[PDB]
DNA sequence: TCCGATCGGTACCGGACATGTAAAGAGCAGACCACCGACAAGT
């Protein structure tokens, strides 16, 4: 719906100041809770 | 201002030398051109130093 | 790393832009790192090998599609499951109605899902195809199946 | 930038009802809120977040917070 | 054709002045200097 298209307008912002850059890109990724540590 | 430049050439030696992903390398690339245009002339992009 | 001087790039007019037909925007998200930009392209190679390569994403869109059908089927077999327990034994109009409007939602759900899916395909196809120099990839995920 | 009052005024929990009944005095007001092309609460506090803060992904919640934080808090 | 952003500029002589925070600690090693023992050859 119109979320997605926010959402997608969102990432896809210029972002000029670099620290939110840096925070936008870091965020793109998730975490690992328990045990994929471990396997890695 | 010459500091800042030299340090963050320095760092960006270190993290290629390491083997950093990616995400750091650039980031500690465009940190390095930040500093270069302050260096050069102050407050014609972003927020002055 | 070479660093840009910025009495070239951050000017009025722009001689960096001038010089590379390229918009200030296009140069800025180009040189602080926020977009891809195609240096060049092998026109030659790309057009020699374009019908396998466009065979190849049909191949994958009806593989694609395969895998659509199966879960279709699959959601079909689970409903008739349904059906039979509910033949088994008595139960309210209601929940045979949430239950059936919740399967329309998830057929639907698969569907779109599909749908995007193709369009995706759809999108990098056409990328690929339309792909030329000094064109900015500013979706990091395109770039990176591309 | 400039953004439409009547996108404001749904975004603090008014409808178009409320805006009709509270400002039906007046022709600028009616002239923006039919010239809005917005309709709804959720779609004007997504369009707010993302015209304040550029480049954050907004949420159900985070918006309504931001905007406590900056004006009733 | 219209208009939201961005950059350029805005008198002179005299004078005046100097930064305000720290989340630590330990183990091991390297370079240099003030105090020293021997030992044979030149003085």
């Amino acid at each position: 719906e119109a979320l997605r298209q926010a959402r997608k307008d969102a990432e896809l912002t210029a972002s000029a100041d670099s620290v939110r850059a840096y925070l936008k890109q870091i965020g793109k990724v998730a975490l690992l809770n328990a045990e994929e540590e471990v396997e890695l | 201002l010459y500091r800042r430049v030299i340090n963050r050439n320095n760092r960006l030696k270190r993290l290629i030398d390491l083997g950093a992903p990616e995400i750091i390398v650039n980031n500690e690339k465009r940190m390095l051109q930040e500093s270069v245009d302050a260096l050069f002339d102050n407050g014609r992009r972003g927020r002055p130093v | 790393a070479p660093v840009t001087h910025i009495w070239y790039f951050k000017g009025v007019p722009s001689r960096l832009g001038y010089l590379l037909d390229l918009a200030p925007k296009d140069l800025e998200k180009i040189i602080y790192f926020a977009a891809y930009v195609i240096t060049s392209v092998d026109d030659e190679m790309r057009h020699n090998e374009l019908s396998t390569l466009e065979a190849e994403m049909a191949v994958e869109k009806k593989a694609v599609e395969d895998q659509r059908d199966a879960d279709l089927e699959a959601r079909a077999q689970k409903l008739e499951a349904d059906l039979a327990e509910l033949e088994a034994e008595g139960a309210k109009s209601d929940v045979r109605r949430k239950v059936r409007d919740s399967g329309e939602r998830e057929m639907r759900q698969l569907r779109d899902r599909a749908q995007r899916e193709l369009d995706r395909l759809d999108e990098i196809w056409n990328t690929f195809t339309k792909l030329a120099p000094k064109q900015l990839i500013v979706d990091e995920v395109l770039y990176r199946e591309l | 930038r400039r953004q439409p009052v009547t996108v404001l005024l749904k975004a603090l929990g008014w409808t178009n009802e409320q805006i009709v009944e509270r400002f039906g005095f007046s022709e600028i007001m009616m002239g923006t809120l039919e010239k809005d092309t917005t309709s709804g609460t959720d779609e004007a506090l997504l369009d707010i977040y993302r015209k304040l803060r550029p480049g954050e992904p907004p949420t159900k919640e985070s918006a309504q917070t931001l905007l406590e934080n900056l004006f009733f808090k």
